[PDB]
């Protein structure tokens, strides 16, 4: 029956443009009365309950009574009346149907300035108590949207107050906020949701946050409402208040005694679910602190109060949360020296997880205080802890810039004991294409030669059963290390290890069976024809033999365009092909090696290859 | 400074602390200052040998006297946490000789800070076994016991803080569990005020505040709600090594008095609560009779007492119903399966919690609908009413899309920030120390609407913005929800009405498709 009268008004409004009530609204009061009615006799007989057709029939009745109210010239009672009418039951907001009425409720500048009404008896609907809880809930989301959105998209309250004009409600607020007192009858009065104190206390947060210099003789009763949301016991309400306490004594009326007392109270005692209310209340709260601290020179207790928190939670998970206090500001520090020994040893102790982010952001702390300046034992401590983060393995290569700009402001081999192997084997690399450039600059590197060929012995002739990136990433430290000024004054001590490579890549180039050996001779040789212009020259033609297998298995790859599965093992073919092609090409001392090479080379140019290096060879041909 | 270098700082504080007014830095700060956190691998025996006689001088003296504000208390909870900040591998019973004798004294008091050091020197002696075994496992365990025995005077003298998480759990525990039974019983199956019952008398249903001002107070039911909280949380433990006995039907009106009488303005012992209550139903047969016994009724938002810390215990207490709940699934006739669809569809359709509770709703719902064509399969009579469920929870499924859509300008207002907050994320990735593609080119060429984001500018935030991906929570949403109503749309063939009133030539295309 309900079904049926809501569908024969929806059709008798439909068949005529607008209301045939012509904004009468009498029948519709009939359908609030049908609703109510229909919704206690389905409460009270038990038969079938919370069908299809009660939920379609209920949403085409708000959206013809929300048609009706905004087709009206008294907006601003019954749409309270409707929040009376499902007060009982019946969902808690038609989402998107009552919520966009009440987003077209505010518009923008209050130009008409209905919404301003609407906020008067808005207010009144939240003091009375009319309804239950939820609603005025509802009337926090309402009164709170068109507050914050005053605030967002325009001056934060320019239009409502100028000069004291027309307020008519900040008032109520007054004897709203009087009643505070023996914690609003909290104890007294039963009120089983919390939104309510919520929402006052995000409401004085918008008055304080908008605007508390047009308004001066509310500030009182502001300190003492949100004062007396300290004294209780839960959690969010009271990190909430000490959020918006921290607001008022960041903007204005500073006290001198309870502003120390609120912030060790806010770095004390803070559990996980508080975390980012403490983080905004203390971003808000030490920026003036610092400076109406030192207002009065001596007066630096508030670092002391610091150093006595973190002591006492020692090598605890709460003590994380100054770990990155003093990270977000960093230019109320370098005035304090045991901090760098504290976070050394916490990073230390927090590196064995997933707060490995934590760690380089307290390191990346400590270069912003040596960069300020423009110990001894903990300079050893924090690169021993950087070097075993990055071998214990975005991140780490931030870690790999912070260690190359922090040893030039251990230094001993500790790489002998670097499946993970070959991933150590790399991250070591990485860590020795810095470590020995960052040493002895002024080209130095010959005493550590003997002990360093003897680290690199197990990973220049690494490529053999293996995988490339072993070579490919210790080419670099390679190109480093053999750049000594070459041997022309100095003792012959780069000159065994160049022999030593070079018959490296003479016993690797024996080996032409797989495709594994002719990477280590080729890289090694382009390395040595990088850094020097002498190179193997009367051992030359194993390079053409190589060259020429290289031709000859890309006759393998020729008929297909690309592979399957391993795609890689094709392109770096083709990479070291490129070096091949320079290394064995700008010497032109050849003997009996040139017909061949160049019979090869005509070959590249006849069968299909890609035209970046064909390219370089018509460069190479120009040349 | 990690060798004997610290003893010579406080050698000419080596005597007593005299006059402990104003010497509140002379002795009790040595953990305090700067030697309390250095090295220490085979360092601390350079100078632990000296800090056992110091600090058993400091604990021969400063009395049991507790009611006067700190002339000596100060020095007590320091070294009370110098205690535990202690690590041990030798001389552990020079340790634990000295500490007994005062946890041996504190048995019946507990008002105005009497006894505070039990709670963490047994749980340092639980550490120090837990080291080594020092063969003393009868002689710790009774204090908790005459603890146990006290509670009836601490009942009887208010017409407390046990804290026994890990004091009566040792990991191997190879004694007896009947007087850890006959402690259990002595105070869970008792009306713990004298005023419960009669509380019950308005009971037509539930208590949102613990009692109307019966108890002046009020700070006793507190704790002892507290620690009635932690010891229904330690007996789970006791279940996997040996069956428990003696009683098997009074856990379940514990758990609901219990989770009907937390305190509003606490949220930290309801997490565990939930969890002994989830620690339970992972179990076989004890999720059994605890559905008969509740009646799947006082298990609802009772459970959230006080609405500003019941949005962080909201996805646990709704995982752990719902994964009962499909736990069970045979004891449900069409009654409950009603009542419980009509709340994890309002669960589905909430926007105000997180993404993976709608998933695992959703989840839920789809694990009904097999209990649903069963059940209808069983009697017809009742087959149009399992049918129309069919068409609420798909309809729900229908809502949430919409629930989307109407979102959909903002949600790409965020995937714009999401665009640069990745766009400036991967271009200081290319300041790699790498090479092969610089220096070969170098020796080279050196020779030739704002509806929902209204939210968002709220001056108490309470949680940071998420910076996710919102297509992809979007793709996963509408691809779960797709996957489940394809599968729904494709059972409900079964509730098709018999095809003799259309009196169909071919009946073996009726009951596939055409319904």
């Amino acid at each position: 029956f309900f079904t049926n009268m809501v569908d024969l008004f929806n059709t008798m409004v439909i068949t005529n443009g607008d209301e045939w009530l012509k904004k009468k609204g009498n029948m519709i009061l009939k359908l609030k009365d049908m609703l109510n009615l229909t919704l206690k006799t389905i409460k009270e007989n038990s038969f079938y309950i919370d069908h299809l057709q009660l939920n379609q029939s209920i949403a085409k009745f708000q959206a013809l009574y929300l048609r009706f109210t905004e087709l009206s010239e008294r907006d601003q009672n019954p749409l309270l009346l409707d929040f009376i009418d499902f007060s009982f039951s019946n969902g808690i907001k038609a989402s998107y149907s009552l919520k966009k009425f009440i987003f077209h409720n505010i518009i923008a500048s209050s130009n008409k300035e209905k919404q301003n009404n609407f906020i008067n008896d808005a207010t009144l609907f939240v003091l009375s108590d009319k309804c239950l809880d939820a609603r005025i809930f509802v009337l926090k989301n309402v009164i709170n949207s068109t507050l914050i959105y005053e605030v967002a998209t325009s001056g934060s309250l320019k239009s409502y107050l100028v000069e004291d004009k027309k307020p008519k409600w900040l008032e109520l607020l007054h004897n709203k906020i009087w009643k505070n007192s023996n914690a609003i009858l909290a104890y007294d009065v039963l009120d089983h949701h919390d939104l309510f104190r919520f929402e006052l206390l995000q409401l004085s947060a918008i008055f304080i946050k908008a605007d508390p210099e047009i308004i001066a003789e509310i500030k009182k009763d502001i300190i003492k409402f949100c004062w007396n949301f300290i004294k209780l016991e839960d959690t969010l309400i009271k990190q909430s208040a000490y959020l918006v306490t921290s607001y008022f004594i960041s903007k204005f009326d500073f006290p001198i005694k309870v502003v120390t007392q609120v912030f060790v109270a806010l770095l004390r005692s803070s559990h996980v679910e508080a975390r980012y209310l403490v983080k905004q209340s203390l971003d808000v709260l030490t920026p003036v602190l610092h400076e109406r601290m030192n207002a009065a020179g001596t007066p630096d207790t508030w670092i002391n109060w610091v150093k006595r928190v973190m002591v006492e939670n020692s090598s605890s998970q709460n003590n994380i949360l100054y770990q990155f206090l003093i990270s977000h500001p960093d230019l109320f520090f370098n005035s304090r020296d045991l901090f760098i020994s504290n976070i050394i040893h916490h990073m230390n102790k927090i590196t064995f997880s997933d707060s490995h982010t934590l760690a380089i952001d307290l390191a990346s702390l400590i270069l912003y205080w040596e960069n300020k300046t423009l110990s001894l034992h903990l300079r050893e401590a924090c690169t021993a802890f950087l070097i075993r983060y990055v071998c214990a393995s975005e991140l780490g290569l931030r870690a790999i810039n912070i260690l190359s700009e922090l040893i030039s402001d251990v230094k001993l081999v500790y790489f002998e004991k670097f499946s993970e192997n070959i991933l150590y084997y790399c991250m070591n690399a990485l860590d020795v294409l810095y470590v020995f450039f960052k040493n002895k600059t002024k080209e130095w590197i010959m005493e550590n030669l003997p002990t360093i060929q003897n680290l690199l012995e197990k990973c220049i002739k690494s490529d053999h059963h293996d995988v490339q990136e072993a070579l490919q990433k210790v080419l670099q430290v390679i190109m480093k290390a053999i750049k000594a000024q070459g041997v022309s004054v100095i003792i012959e001590e780069e000159s065994p290890g160049k022999t030593f490579i070079q018959m490296l890549t003479s016993v690797i180039t024996q080996d032409l069976q797989e495709t594994s050996s002719v990477t280590a001779g080729v890289t090694l040789a382009w390395v040595l024809f990088m850094n020097f212009p002498d190179n193997i020259v009367p051992l030359l033609t194993p390079l053409m033999k190589t060259f020429s297998k290289l031709c000859k298995d890309h006759l393998s790859i020729s008929q297909p365009k690309d592979a399957m599965a391993l795609e890689e093992a094709r392109i770096t073919t083709k990479l070291l092909e490129k070096v091949l092609y320079i290394l064995s090409l700008k010497v032109s001392l050849l003997g009996d090696s040139r017909r061949p090479f160049l019979s090869t080379v005509a070959l590249l140019i006849d069968h299909s290859m890609d035209q970046n290096f064909l390219r370089k060879i018509v460069n190479m041909s120009r040349s | 400074m990690s060798l004997t270098e610290q003893i010579e700082q406080f050698a000419s504080r080596f005597r007593d602390d005299d006059a402990t007014l104003q010497s509140r830095y002379s002795t009790l700060s040595e953990l305090y200052d700067i030697m309390e956190l250095l090295n220490s691998p085979e360092d601390y025996h350079f100078f632990l040998q000296a800090v056992i006689p110091l600090l058993l001088n400091q604990l021969k003296e400063v009395p049991i006297s507790y009611d006067a504000h700190s002339p000596e208390q100060k020095l007590r909870n320091s070294m009370l946490d110098i205690f535990n900040r202690c690590l041990m591998n030798q001389t552990f019973q020079p340790y634990a000789m000295e500490v007994l004798e005062f946890l041996l004294s504190v048995l019946p008091k507990e008002n105005e800070e009497n006894g505070i050091l039990c709670m963490k020197v047994l749980t340092t002696l639980f550490k120090s076994f837990k080291s080594i075994l020092q063969d003393k496992l009868d002689s710790f365990i009774r204090i908790i016991i005459q603890i146990y025995k006290n509670t009836p005077n601490l009942i009887n003298q208010t017409f407390l803080r046990s804290s026994m998480f890990s004091f009566k759990i040792l990991s191997e525990c190879p004694i007896t569990m009947v007087t850890l039974y006959s402690s259990y019983k002595q105070l869970t199956s008792t009306s713990l005020p004298e005023f419960t019952p009669l509380i019950m008398n308005l009971l037509n249903t539930s208590i949102s505040t613990e009692i109307i001002n019966r108890p002046a107070y009020c700070d006793f039911i507190l704790a002892q709600i507290k620690a009635t909280s932690f010891l229904a949380y330690v007996f789970i433990r006791g279940y996997a090594p040996e069956f428990l006995q003696d009683y098997v039907n009074f856990v379940p009106d514990l758990i609901i008095r219990l989770l009907q009488d937390c305190p509003s303005e606490l949220s930290s012992a309801r997490k565990e609560l939930l969890h002994a209550t989830r620690h339970i139903l992972s179990t076989n047969y004890k999720k059994l009779f605890l559905p008969k016994l509740d009646y799947l009724f006082d298990e609802r938002i009772l459970i959230g007492n006080g609405f500003t810390m019941h949005e962080t215990l909201r996805p646990l207490a709704y995982s752990t119903v719902a994964d009962f709940i499909h736990n069970i699934r045979s004891e449900l006739q069409l009654s409950e399966i009603e009542k419980t669809i009509k709340i994890y569809t309002g669960y589905l359709l909430d926007e105000s919690l997180a993404l993976t509770v709608q998933i695992m709703s959703a989840k839920l719902l789809l694990n009904l609908v097999e209990r649903i064509l069963k059940l209808g399969k069983e009697n017809p009579q009742e087959a149009p009413r399992a049918k129309k469920l069919l068409m609420i929870i798909i309809d729900s499924y229908m809502n949430r899309f919409k629930t989307l859509n109407r979102q959909y300008d903002t949600i790409m207002k965020y995937y714009g920030r999401y665009e640069t907050h990745k766009k400036e994320k991967a271009e200081k990735l290319k300041n790699s120390i790498q090479d092969n593609d610089k220096e070969s080119e170098e020796f080279m060429r050196k020779v030739l609407v704002e509806m929902f984001d209204i939210k968002n500018y709220a001056p108490i935030l309470l949680l940071p913005t998420p910076t996710n991906d919102p297509i992809k929570d979007a793709f996963y949403l509408y691809r779960t929800l797709m996957s489940f109503l394809k599968t729904i749309i494709h059972d409900l063939k079964v509730f098709n009405p018999p095809p003799n009133e259309y009196t169909v030539a071919n009946p073996k295309l009726w009951a596939s498709v055409s319904r």
